RNA sequence: CGACUCUUAGCGGUGGAUCACUCGGCUCGUGCGUCGAUGAAGAACGCAGCUAGCUGCGAGAAUUAAUGUGAAUUGCAGGACACAUUGAUCAUCGACACUUCGAACGCACUUGCGGCCCCGGGUUCCUCCCGGGGCUACGCCUGUCUGAGCGUCGCU
RNA sequence: CCCCGGAGCCCCGCGGACGCUACGCCGCGACGAGUAGGAGGGCCGCUGCGGUGAGCCUUGAAGCCUAGGGCGCGGGCCCGGGUGGAGCCGCCGCAGGUGCAGAUCUUGGUGGUAGUAGCAAAUAUUCAAACGAGAACUUUGAAGGCCGAAGUGGAGAAGGGUU
RNA sequence: CGAAAGACUAAUCGAACCAUCUAGUAGCUGGUUCCCUCCGAAGUUUCCCUCAGGAUAGCUGGCGCUCUCGCACACGCAGUUU
RNA sequence: ACCCACCCGACCCGUCUUGAAACACGGACCAAGGAGUCUAACACGUGCGCGAGUCGGGGGCUCGCACGAAAGCCGCCGUGGCGCAAUGAAGGUGAAGGCCGGCGCGCUCGCCGGCCGAGGUGGGAUCCCGAGGCCUCUCCAGUCCGCCGAGGGCGCACCACCGGCCCGUCUCGCCCGCCGCGCCGGGGAGGUGGAGCACGAGCGCACGUGUUAGGACCCGAAAGAUGGUGAACUAUGCCUGGGC
RNA sequence: CGCGACCUCAGAUCAGACGUGGCGACCCGCUGAAUUUAAGCAUAUUAGUCAGCGGAGGAGAAGAAACUAACCAGGAUUCCCUCAGUAACGGCGAGUGAACAGGGAAGAGCCCAGCGCCGAAUCCCCGCCCCGCGGCGGGGCGCGGGACAUGUGGCGUACGGAAGACCCGCUCCCCGGCGCCGCUCGUGGGGGGCCCAAGUCCUUCUGAUCGAGGCCCAGCCCGUGGACGGUGUGAGGCCGGUAGCGGCCCCCGGCGCGCCGGGCCCGGGUCUUCCCGGAGUCGGGUUGCUUGGGAAUGCAGCCCAAAGCGGGUGGUAAACUCCAUCUAAGGCUAAAUACCGGCACGAGACCGAUAGUCAACAAGUACCGUAAGGGAAAGUUGAAAAGAACUUUGAAGAGAGAGUUCAAGAGGGCGUGAAACCGUUAAGAGGUAAACGGGUGGGGUCCGCGCAGUCCGCCCGGAGGAUUCAACCCGGCGGCGGGUCCGGCCGUGUCGGCGGCCCGGCGGAUCUUUCCCGCGCGGGGGACCGUCCCCCGACCGGCGACCGGCCGCCGCCGGGCGCAUUUCCA
């Protein structure tokens, strides 16, 4: 259950918190999951994903195990592109096949200074509640 | 229902003589609007027949002394495997039906310590039954956050929660009542008698001062005695077929004259 | 029209009643608010009464209620006088005072007195300081209790 | 058999009922309980690269700054940036800014006329001319100044 | 002159339905018009809540269609096939904004009328050519006509607001 | 406002239009939504500013209760008759 | 159950109406919507809890309410309501009677001891007693079990009736009481008014039906009120232009 | 004829201030209908209600008695319950209609004028310096101005006050700053930020799964987390979240300590002597409204118009007479209470696009009306635009092919796609309009058969094959039932223990103060009574409330029993 009288479980009132988020909340909507490699060393499940994080489809057609680049994010659309998740149109032209960040997995981040400093607070805060359960 | 609702136009209603229909018309204009019924309960747009009102008698009230009566019986055929197994409680295996634990299950502080307690006592099998159940409400309770819906597992009624409480929480299906404060909505779900409980000695132990024997008061509730029976004897098959009562009876015409 | 047999019956629903019914849904809620807002004037209070102040005995009027005794607005101004309390100080002992109690029988004055001499005595009167003076009561009656009185303070039994 | 008509069914239409959805209501409850001459509410007119409306903003006009966030925005363009850098975008919002009417305030509501001080061109204070800046509502309070009266007196 | 764990049975008092949801089951009789109106029972029906069907459902829910098969006195219901594409139901209780042919009822939609009434106020059109997929009507030329300077001509006010 | 017709007062005039009081009041018109089963009327009484309405009795239904004995073993009652 | 055939039957529903297939009104068609509700108050019925009680409100105590704006609990548990008492305009008064023995003259009146204690008549479901039978494979004895029972009883509830009690009122009477002897107080018998008493039946909740008050089954005026907006038409007056 | 004080009064774009409009759910002050009801209608009622005007605040208003009462008396206002549908009013009709007392929420009390004392001891404003400065404040210093005696400030106000003598006891309260310490209840106050458990495991449907089957204990893992939502169906474990006295970072409050700067020499009782109260106000008349307020509840206009052992009130007018009870005509005051407007949250047995707000959408929008004002309609392709390239016919709209899609029998107003109505195809029919009830017949449509349906099931007889047992004993297990109640646990009624009684508690209008403690009362003992518990014996219901043996019987397993038994099969 939830206890916190000030949260919601009220079906229209998320739907429209999801739907009319703003984009620096979509940044963690859109987040998704860390191949267990990673989960092993950063300890650390999952991760707002981002322009050219490399990227394994897990469900839908596209299902596989090719390890694409992300090519963009369309937060607007929560949505995002990869690599070689594409389909041909009537008219030949290629179109990127918008798969959603939950379905997918990270398999290489694209590290920078302040994603290297997330990855290090969620290890953190982990270690934390690991420490407090012991 | 808002009290405005139907009562926001200006509509006067036009006489007899031109032609149409007495109601009143939406006075004026060149919307489409204009002259289409308005108020009457069969009008669209028009006002609901004898609104609903906030005023409306919703709660109840019950006499103290019956309630009491209530969660008397209710707490009897908690016992009486029968009923609860009628209740539908999975209680095949479970082995002495006011079913109650030692009181260290009063302070665990963990779910896993408390899904293997029913494991071990064999209520386990009405929480699988409950999981199997988790299935889909129908209807526009959907769309009112009454959207999935299951069972009524076990009760544990304790004495003190010295954690319990937390510990049985996530399991679905099972409730906790205190005993110094019981409940009939929860011993008896949908108002049917029957279910399946699991009580605390400690608890357990506290039910004859909660509402007294027969010859002593609660001690506890003011002034307050278990009820009455009416017939003591309720099984009559043994009645029936006593000595004192078959010897004087006339002899049972059986024979069928068509 | 009436129908053969049964109380005519004035109801008052002339005037414009819907526009004015008074509904009790809040009761639970300001059942709520009313008491945290008393849990909280004790927690301020910290070791003073939650009760509040201390209220004398008093018998009600009326030939009615006559034998009935009750608690009191304030002690009256004879009745701190005779137990020998200032006036502007029993305000800050936690002593109920109302001036405007003429009081006529020696009985009632003598009662109202020996509550107020209960009183004082069953007080633990804390000093300015924490540096002791005299009247503010010993460290014994201190640390052994800092503690409130639940419910009305010497309560008052017919 | 023919045409027509009626009936029934199949398939087509017409039309949008039904059912299933729901970022909307309706109701009850909780907590705060804040507008305005430092120009409110409301009105107008403007502002996007491509933008009509909705929304958002005010000639700094789809927003500036600052803080937090940490790579977008995205209909198409086009761009920036080194996302190992005050840094995309969001959010917040404390600084800055906030056209014209409007209690609306120079007088007028034509956008019509003005007065008075200060500046720049214009002069070389020569007033003109243009442009800019600052003042110019009513009522009322405390004080200030200047006054009024065969009002009540004082000395000459 | 004996025992039914055995008389063998048309009556059995030793134990007792295939029957016995005792709100069950069984047997005899008599009776059965009905507006207004009253009362009963509905395993008639609609929407939602507590219970409950180890209910049903992408191996196809709801809804819709049906010269398919049935049940029910009936209200209605169950099945088969099709369509559809996400949810729904039985039982026991609780609740109601619960059942429509009518109200010159409300909203929307559709027929017959009907290819009908009609496209008849102010004399007028014709020939050629062009463009063009296409011309009784567009434009160009010619002919015949009209308004006939109190105009069917040229210009403004009000009003319109880009015409 | 009217050289007057009750004319005119923005298609409105023997009292304009707009909004509210307002869901005004109606002894009066109109409608008033599924099944079976059972019983089943009245249009007369008196009173009424009563006569297209109410009240009151009458008639209807429902709920019962108290008793009765086809359980060889009956008292009362009637749109009759003697 | 689809079509077709034929025989017989057969007028179009809704409605008001003494009477409708009507030359009575509504209805071209179809879909969706559409009308006895809710609150209050009484009444009677019914179900439950408790019972000379009952009662929950309102409040309070227990939690951040997931379910809780619940549930539980309270010398508040009873302030208070309703009930356990009535009657009278009121001042006020306020439901018992009997017997027996004794003392006052038993005076169908006044005062002192003992016993019983809500009266009686008729009818009354039911209970109780029961003469007596009725047999048993024999003649009698003879406890056990029944079946019925002539006859007699105690008699619920309810009814009819008679007395009786309290309050109001009348009539007529004669006595008693004391801190205050009085325009004081208290009695008696007999009529008559009372929504009375006469060994209590209420209270709380729920369901139903009825009757009102509310928009009050749905829809319907002609009006009435309050506060605004209009003289672009038009009615008249004035100003400033045009025209014949 | 001047100059000067003051007084009354002007003018200033004089210096600094402030009011102006809005919103209006709630509040205060006026103003105030009529529909309606009374079965008509006029008083009454609707209602001091709608509309109108004024003025507010987070609340408002009220409020510290000219109070209630009549008692053994209570003690500001507000609010709830009750009083009470009562007293009272009313064409005493319809209808109206309070108050005190009682129980609750909350609870908080005060200051002037006056009368007096204090060299006006007071105030505002200017100017210099130090501090402080986004709610203009503190200290100092100016022969710098004004206000003020037509009266400022302290003391003090009805609960009485002032001033004196001597009885007593002793001397912390406030503010402007500057620091510093403990982050201070949803269990770390407020705000913001960012973080934190666990499967995409194995097969397998599917277009896609969140499905289905399985996973060392219903299966694996977490679970103080199985709320909710998202993600190509149905997800605790994909993502967000959720849980948690969980983490970190900011910012802000609120309270604790230290230092400085100021202020501030601030009591009580006892006896003496003084002091004491709001005027065109009360009160009376009156008229009109108003009330439940009735020979006047309130509020008004007008006339009259006071007093001080007075004045008011004491719910029937008036006089006399005692009692009671307040102290009017000046003022301030948190708190419970209100809240269809606002900001922001949660929730619902509510509605589900003709509903629900007029409004799910570019809605107070379009449009209408000169204007006031009126005022709609209108949601849905698909998981993904993959929105149909290309060929072909056509001036094009339109098609024909091709393609995408699980599906376009989803093709941009596209989910489902009803009825009315129409077009076509198929079948059948057709001069008494059609339609209908009953009864058949004919034809169609599908459905069920049968390529015998002779439908099964017992028991039996016979002829063929078939393995193993029934019967019988022996061993083990389990069940039922039973009496001897045999032995023991178990419990009802009774009696015995007066035994629990103090090692048994509660209650009591039973008593005792021989008791104890605290102040005749409260609490606790101590007796008494009622009620609940120990010990054994006896009798009896020996009760489904159970054990142990023993008996009897049943079933199951395993031994043996080999075939006139035993089942199977045809
Ligand atoms: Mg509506
Ligand atoms: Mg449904
Ligand atoms: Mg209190
Ligand atoms: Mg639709
Ligand atoms: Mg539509
Ligand atoms: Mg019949
Ligand atoms: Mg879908
Ligand atoms: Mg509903
Ligand atoms: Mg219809
Ligand atoms: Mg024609
Ligand atoms: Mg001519
Ligand atoms: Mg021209
Ligand atoms: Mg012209
Ligand atoms: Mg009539
Ligand atoms: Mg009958
Ligand atoms: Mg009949
Ligand atoms: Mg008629
Ligand atoms: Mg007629
Ligand atoms: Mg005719
Ligand atoms: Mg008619
Ligand atoms: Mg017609
Ligand atoms: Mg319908
Ligand atoms: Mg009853
Ligand atoms: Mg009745
Ligand atoms: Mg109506
Ligand atoms: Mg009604
Ligand atoms: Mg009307
Ligand atoms: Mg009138
Ligand atoms: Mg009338
Ligand atoms: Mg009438
Ligand atoms: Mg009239
Ligand atoms: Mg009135
Ligand atoms: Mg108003
Ligand atoms: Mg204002
Ligand atoms: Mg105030
Ligand atoms: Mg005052
Ligand atoms: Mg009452
Ligand atoms: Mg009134
Ligand atoms: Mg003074
Ligand atoms: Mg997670
Ligand atoms: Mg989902
Ligand atoms: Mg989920
Ligand atoms: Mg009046
Ligand atoms: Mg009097
Ligand atoms: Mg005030
Ligand atoms: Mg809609
Ligand atoms: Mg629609
Ligand atoms: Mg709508
Ligand atoms: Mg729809
Ligand atoms: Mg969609
Ligand atoms: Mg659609
Ligand atoms: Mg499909
Ligand atoms: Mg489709
Ligand atoms: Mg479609
Ligand atoms: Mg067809
Ligand atoms: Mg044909």
């Amino acid at each position: 259950m939830k206890f916190n009288p000030f949260v919601t479980s009220d079906r229209s009132k998320n739907r429209k918190r999801h739907f009319n988020a703003p984009s620096h909340i979509r940044r963690k909507i859109m987040s998704s999951p860390l191949s267990k490699e990673l989960r092993q060393k950063y300890n650390v499940r999952s991760m707002p994903i981002r322009k050219d994080d490399e990227v394994q489809v897990v469900r839908g057609h596209y299902k596989g195990q090719q390890i694409g680049k992300v090519v963009q994010v369309y937060r607007k659309k929560y949505v995002i592109y990869i690599e070689r998740v594409q389909r041909e149109k009537a008219n030949g032209t290629t179109v990127h096949v918008g798969i959603h960040p939950s379905k997918v997995v990270i398999t290489r981040l694209k590290l920078d200074k302040d994603r290297k400093k997330i990855l290090e607070r969620k290890a953190k805060s982990r270690q934390v509640g690991k420490e407090k359960g012991k | 229902v808002s009290e405005l609702a139907g009562h926001q136009t200006s509509a006067e209603s036009w006489g007899t003589g031109r032609a149409v229909a007495r109601i009143p018309r939406v006075r004026g204009g060149g919307t489409h609007r204009s002259g289409q019924g308005a108020f009457g309960n069969m009008c669209r747009g028009g006002r609901m027949f004898a609104p609903t009102k906030t005023w409306r008698r919703w709660h109840r009230r019950v006499n103290t002394t019956q309630k009491r009566y209530a969660i008397c019986s209710a707490l009897a055929a908690s016992a009486l495997p029968a009923l609860v197994m009628s209740k539908g409680h999975r209680i095949e295996e479970v082995p002495e039906l006011p079913l109650v634990v030692e009181d260290k299950v009063e302070g665990y502080k963990k779910t896993k310590e408390a899904v293997l307690l029913l494991k071990k006592l064999k209520a386990w099998n009405d929480i699988k039954k409950v999981y199997a159940s988790q299935r889909m409400r129908a209807g526009k309770g959907k769309m009112r956050n009454r959207r999935r819906i299951q069972r009524r597992g076990p009760c544990v009624i304790y004495n003190e929660d010295n954690g319990i409480v937390k510990a049985f929480r996530n399991i679905p299906g099972i409730t906790l009542l205190n005993v110094t404060k019981l409940n009939i909505l929860k011993l008896a779900p949908g108002g049917h008698v029957g279910r399946f409980c699991i009580w605390t000695e400690s608890a357990f132990r506290k039910l004859d001062d909660l509402y007294g024997t027969w010859r002593k008061a609660a001690s506890l509730k003011s002034n307050y005695n278990l009820p009455m029976h009416k017939m003591l004897n309720t099984d009559l098959s043994r009645i029936l077929k006593s000595p004192e009562i078959q010897r004087a009876l006339r002899a049972p015409r059986k024979k069928i004259h068509r | 029209a009436p129908s053969r047999n049964g109380m005519i019956l004035k109801p008052h629903f002339h005037k414009d009643w819907q526009r004015r019914v008074a509904t009790w849904f809040n009761q639970p809620a300001r059942k709520i608010r009313r008491r945290k807002a008393r849990q909280a004037r004790a927690r301020r209070i910290a070791p003073r009464p939650a009760s509040g102040p201390l209220r004398p005995i008093v018998r009600c009027p009326t030939v009615r209620y006559h034998t009935k005794v009750r608690a009191g607005r304030g002690f009256s101004l004879e009745e701190l006088r005779v137990a020998g309390i200032h006036k502007k100080v029993a305000r800050t002992i936690g002593i109920s005072v109302d001036p405007r109690r003429r009081n006529k029988s020696t009985e009632s004055l003598q009662a109202n007195v020996q509550r107020l001499k209960e009183y004082r005595s069953k007080l633990v009167l804390f000093p300015r300081k924490p540096s002791a003076p005299k009247k503010g009561d010993s460290s014994a009656e201190e640390l052994k209790l800092a503690t409130q009185l639940t419910g009305p303070v010497m309560p008052i039994r017919n």
